[PDB]
C-alpha cells in the first residue's frame, strides 16, 4: 500500500498442498486501471487501515 | 513431533535367530518375566478313567520366574540441518522441503533404532545359545546373570582330548564328533552353522569335502532365508544329511567393529527349538494410558520446550529373550 | 547443445572401492568437507536414569573439518566430423544423421568423462587405503595433504626383519604374518586382495597352495562382483577362512599406461569399512539456480558463440572421498 | 512467553572495542570459524598483460581455519514477584499490571543479558589485544587457545632494561620509548590509552606534562565517543601529535569486582585496525527453522511446563572475535 | 550484467598524492601522452609595444611527447555463491536475495578494483617523486622508462660524506642539511614527510625534539587530510616553520605485503607542485561508441555466453601520471 493506505497489490505465496511445496510470493494488483476487477478483495474492516 | 502411526518399515530382517528359533513372543503388562506365568511346555500325557474326569491342570509353575528385561529406550535427533540419504534422483526438491526431509529422516533415525535393538538382541541370542548364560548388565545397573540352564554336556569342548587341528587333514572324518555332540542335544540337528575359520578347519578334512554336496537339493525354506539375508548367513551347501551354513555377522561397537561370533564355536540343535521373547513393561506415560504397556516396541516423535528446546525420536522396548530348552543345543569350542 | 536429461548411462562399474567400501556419499551445498558436520559414528552408549532424561546429543564435533574437494570439471567436443563407434550393423543411416551421430557421440563423450572421474577417484581410493594420505594437488593449485590418520602399525612392512622372498618357498606359512598384520586392524579381514606379483610370492609358498581352496564355496556377493567386473578384479579362490583376490587394474595416463597398484602392497581390513564420499560445491550457474549445488555429478551440452564458436559437453564434480577409520586397514609393503 | 520482536533496545554502548576496532562481523551458518573462508585481506597487487587476462583469484586460503566460537547461552527468570526498577513516577499503576511488569522486566532481564555478553566479549577483546592469545575455556569444556599470532616485538616490556619508575621524574621524556614501541607496530599509533596508574607514571615525567595539550583541539569522533561513554573511557587530552586516553573499565565477577585492565599495560596501534567478529552456529530449533543460524544474537521468552513449570528469557550467541593483524599492536607491560 | 550507472562510490581517499600534488588530469582521445599537446606552463612574460600587437602564442612544443599510458583493465567475478560482507544486522534477508547480493557484491568488487588501480598509481607516484624515473612495464610488454628529468642535485644522498647515524645524537642539528637539500629544490618545502625509521633517526637528534612543536597550530588543510586518511599518513606535528609527516603506507602484493616507501628516503618540495594525470585511450567498444575514449575510468557488468558462460565486472583505465617539474623535489636517501 501507499502511505495513505491505498491497496496497490498483494504477494501471493505458493500453495502448500501437498504439504511439501515451498512458498513463492507473486505480485497481484487489486484492480486494473480501467476499472476491471481483477483481484476482488472483499473484506469488512472494523476500523481504518 | 509427528504421530505414532508414522512408524512404517515392513523391514524385518533379523539374522534367523529371533525369527526362526525365538518366535515365541510374550510381551507383558508386568515388569519382569514370570516363567511360572508362561505355560511353556504343558503337562501333556495323563488321561482319566472312563467314569469321571480328574482335577484342573494349570501352567505348571516354573521354578524360576524373576528376571529383569532389558528395557532399552534410546533416542536420536532428526534436526533438519543435514543433507540426507538421497536415493538416486527422486526429485531433491522434496528434500529441500523441511517436511519431507524431517519425515524421511525420522524414517532413517527410527530404522537405525530398531536395527540397533535388533543387533543387541542378536548379541543376547548368541550369548544365550552359546553358553546358556546372558549378562543383563549396564552401567548404573546391577549385572543379573539370566541362565536357561545349559548343561555340562552341552558345553563339552573339541580341544579336550584330540583337536581337529591336531588330526589328519586328509583321512580323519569329523562326522564321528558330529554325532558325538549331537546325541546329547535332546533332538536332531539339521544346521551346522559355523563361524568362518571354524568351518575352515571343519572343511580342511578331505572326508568333509567329498562328503558334502555343493548342490542346491533344496531342503527347506533355509535357502529362501539365505536369499533374503544374503548379508552374513552363507549357505555353504549340503553335507549330505545335514545343512552347512556359516554366520559371519558383525556388530559395530562404540569405536570399532568385530564379529558377533567368537573364534571357533558351534551349537548343535534343531531349527525348531523353542525361543521365548518375554517383554517387560514399557515406561512411557503415552504407552500406559493407551495400553502399550504390553507390546514389542514403541516409537514417538516429540518436542522438548525449554533448555533442550529441540525435537527427538524416542524408541522404547524391553526384551528378555531366552531359550526354553538350553539342553537343546550342545555348545562346543573348536580346535 | 542438448538438454540435461540426456545423461542416461545405467553403467556404474567402479572397481569395488567406491561401491563397496565408500558408499557413504555426502554431497554438500558448501565448498569444503566439514567432518564436524558429518555425524559419522554417533556417540552410542550412554543411557539415563529411570527418573528423567539427560542432555541433547549432537554430531560429536570432528576435530578436523576443512579439506578441499577435488572439483574436477573436464569437457570435450562432440563435433560431428568423426565416424563414430559403429556397433555392428545397426543401420548406419542414422549415423549419417547429424542428430543421431551427435546424440550418441555425446553419449560416448560423457561416458568417457565419468569413467575418467571414476579412474581418478580410484587413484584417490588406492592412495587413501594404501597410506592414509591423499594428495589434493594440481598445477595452479596448492597441494593439500588430506590425512585420515593411518597409524604406524597400519604401515608396518614385510621387508622389515625377514622377507617372504627371504624365506623357505616350501615349508614357511605366511598365515602367521596374516594374523600378525590382521590383529592390529580394528576388525576382521575377509579379503586378501593382492597386486599380481605380491600374490605370486604369496602363493610361492606351498603351505599357501595346499591351504587354499580353489573351489567356489560361494561365500558372499563378491563372486557376483567379480562376474560383473571380470576386467581387473580376479577371484583367485578360497584360502579356507579368507577370500583371495588380485587387483590388476591399470590407468592410462597422459602418454603411457601403468597399473594402479604399486609393486607389492597389501591392505588388511573388512569389506564393510566405512567410506565417506563428501562432495563439494558445483561451480556452475545452472547448478546453483536449479539446486544442483549439492549432488554427485553434473553434465551439460552447450554452444559457444564467438571466437570458439563450437559446442561442447561439460562434466563437473567435486569428490573428496576418504575413509572413516584409517586404522581399519593395515598397509604392508611386501618382500 | 512473549514474541521474538519484543527485543528492542537501541542501546549499543560497547567500550570502543567491538564498535571501533572490531566492526568486522562474520556470523556463519557453520559451527567453527574458518579463516580460510573469510577473505580478510585480498591478494591485491598483480595485474595482467595488455593482451589477455590471467587466472581466477580466490579467498587466499587462511592457514588456520578452525577455532571454537564461545557459544554463550544464558537465561534468567522474569517471574512477576518483584517490585521492579521504577523510573520516577511514570504511573506505577502499570507496574501493578502483571502485563507491564512482565514486559519491562523482560526488557531489564534481556538488557542485562546482552551487557553480560558484551562484558565477556570485552574481556575477550582485552586478552586479544593485550597478548594475542585468547582462552576459549569453561568448565565441562576443553580450553582452546586461540592465537592471532602476536609477535615477540609486540610483547616487549618496559621493565626490561630501564624502567620509567627507575628514571628521572623531571627530565626524562618517554616519547623516545613511544616511537621505539610504535615503530614495530605495522602502522601509525594515534591513541595512547593507558590503564590508570600506567598513565599516572607516564605523566609523572614533566616533559609529558608540558608536552601534552589539555585543550580539545577536536581531532576526530573520539571526543564524541567519550561523550557517549563517559563511564570508563577518559579523554585526558592531546599529547600534541597523539591522543591520550585512559580506560578504567571494571567487570563485576561472581563475588567481587575488579578492573578489566591489568596493573600497567599498553597497546600501541591504530584506531582502524581490522577486527573480526566471526560468529558460530546458534543451537536453537527456533533459530534453525527460521534461519537465524547465521546471526549475532537470539532472544526468546518461553514457558516450561512440568517440573520447572515457569517462564524464562533465554539469550543465545556465539562470538569468536579476534584481530586480523596481531602485529598491529605492540603490547607492553610498564614500570 | 548491470548498467553503467551502477558505479556510485563517493569514496575518493587516495593518500595525498593524486589528490594534492597530481590534480592535473588530462584524459585524451588519443593513445599516448603528447606533452607538446599539454600547455603545461605557458610562455608567460612578454608584452608588445603600445602601437600594435605581436604574433600568435601556442602551446610551447614540449620536447618529448610520446609515452605509453598504463592501460590497466582488470576484472573479477561477482558470482552469487559467496556469503558477503555483512554490515552488522541490516536485514540479511536482502542478502538472501540474489539481486541485492549481486548488486552490493558488484559494489564490493568494483571498489576493490579502483583501490587496486589507486594503489598501483600510488606506486607510480612514489617512483616518480623518489627518482624521476617510472617503469612502464609488464609481462608481454616492453619496459618503457618514463623520465620527468630529475636532476643530480635532486638525487644527492645523505650517506655521502657524513651520515646522520654517524653524527652526534644529541647536539647535531639536521636543519642545516634541511636547507642544504631544500635550496636546490626550485621552491619552498613545507612538508618533511618521512618513512618511519627515516623520521626515527631524524628525531633521534635532540635539537630536532626541542625544535619541533607537538602542538596543532593548525597551518592548513593538511590536518583535515590526516583526519580523513588516518590510516597511513601521520601528522607528527610542527618542526616550527615546517610540517612533519610520516607515511607508512603498505601495498599487499601477490603473496606478501610490504611498505610503499623504501628504507630511508626523502623528497623535499612544495605541497602545490604540478602533477599531470595524462590518460590514454580506453579500448572498449562501449567506451568508443558512447564517447568515453577520453575519461578517467570505465566500469561495466557483463555476461559471457558460451564456454565461460558467466558474468563479470570489468574496470578499464589508462593513467600515465607524472610530475611537471622533477627538479621541484630533491630526493635523498638517508643514513
Amino acid at each position: 500500500i501507499n502511505d495513505s493506505g491505498a491497496a496497490l497489490g498483494y504477494y501471493v505465496s505458493e500453495d502448500g498442498y501437498p504439504g511439501w511445496m515451498p512458498q513463492k510470493w507473486t505480485w497481484i494488483p487489486r484492480e486494473l486501471p480501467g476499472g476491471r476487477a481483477s483481484f476482488i478483495h472483499v473484506f469488512e474492516p472494523v476500523e481504518d487501515g | 513431533a509427528q504421530l505414532l502411526a508414522a512408524n512404517e518399515q515392513k523391514f524385518k530382517f533379523d539374522p534367523l535367530f529371533l525369527r526362526l528359533f525365538f518366535r515365541e513372543s510374550y510381551p507383558f503388562t508386568t515388569e519382569k518375566v514370570y516363567l511360572s506365568q508362561i505355560p511353556g511346555l504343558v503337562n501333556m500325557a495323563l488321561y482319566v478313567s472312563p467314569i469321571v474326569s480328574g482335577e484342573v491342570i494349570r501352567s505348571r509353575g516354573g521354578s524360576t520366574s524373576e528376571f529383569t528385561p532389558g528395557y532399552v529406550k534410546p533416542k536420536h535427533e532428526v534436526n533438519p540441518q543435514m543433507t540426507l540419504r538421497r536415493l538416486p534422483d527422486e526429485d531433491p526438491q522434496n528434500l529441500a522441503d523441511p517436511a519431507y526431509r524431517r519425515r524421511r529422516i525420522i524414517m532413517q533415525n527410527m530404522r537405525d533404532e530398531e536395527l540397533a535393538i535388533a543387533q543387541v538382541e542378536e548379541m543376547q541370542a548368541v550369548s544365550a545359545v552359546l553358553k546358556g548364560k546372558y549378562t543383563m548388565t549396564g552401567e548404573a545397573f546391577d549385572p543379573v546373570e539370566v541362565d536357561m540352564g545349559r548343561s555340562e554336556e552341552n558345553n563339552i569342548t573339541q580341544s579336550g582330548g584330540t583337536e581337529w587341528s591336531k588330526r589328519d587333514k586328509s583321512t580323519y572324518d569329523p562326522t564321528d564328533d558330529i554325532e558325538a555332540y549331537a546325541l546329547n542335544a535332546s533332538g536332531v540337528v539339521n544346521i551346522i552353522v559355523f563361524d568362518p575359520k571354524g568351518w575352515a578347519l571343519f572343511r580342511s578334512f578331505k572326508a568333509v569335502k567329498e562328503k558334502l554336496d555343493t548342490r542346491r537339493g533344496s531342503n527347506s525354506e533355509l535357502e529362501t532365508a539365505v536369499k533374503d539375508l544374503g548379508k552374513a548367513v552363507s549357505y555353504k551347501g549340503m553335507y549330505g544329511d545335514v545343512a552347512i551354513v556359516v554366520y559371519s555377522g558383525q556388530y559395530v561397537e562404540n569405536g570399532v567393529k568385530k564379529n558377533f561370533l567368537p573364534d571357533n564355536t558351534m551349537v548343535l540343535g534343531n531349527t525348531q527349538a523353542r525361543g521365548l521373547r518375554t517383554y517387560g513393561c514399557i515406561q512411557d506415560a503415552d504407552a500406559q494410558r493407551e495400553g502399550i504397556n504390553a507390546s514389542a516396541r514403541y516409537p514417538k516423535n516429540w518436542v522438548t520446550t525449554g533448555d533442550p528446546a529441540r525435537e527427538f525420536t524416542m524408541i522404547q522396548s524391553a526384551p528378555l529373550m531366552l531359550l526354553a530348552d538350553p539342553d537343546e543345543f550342545v555348545s562346543v569350542q573348536l580346535a
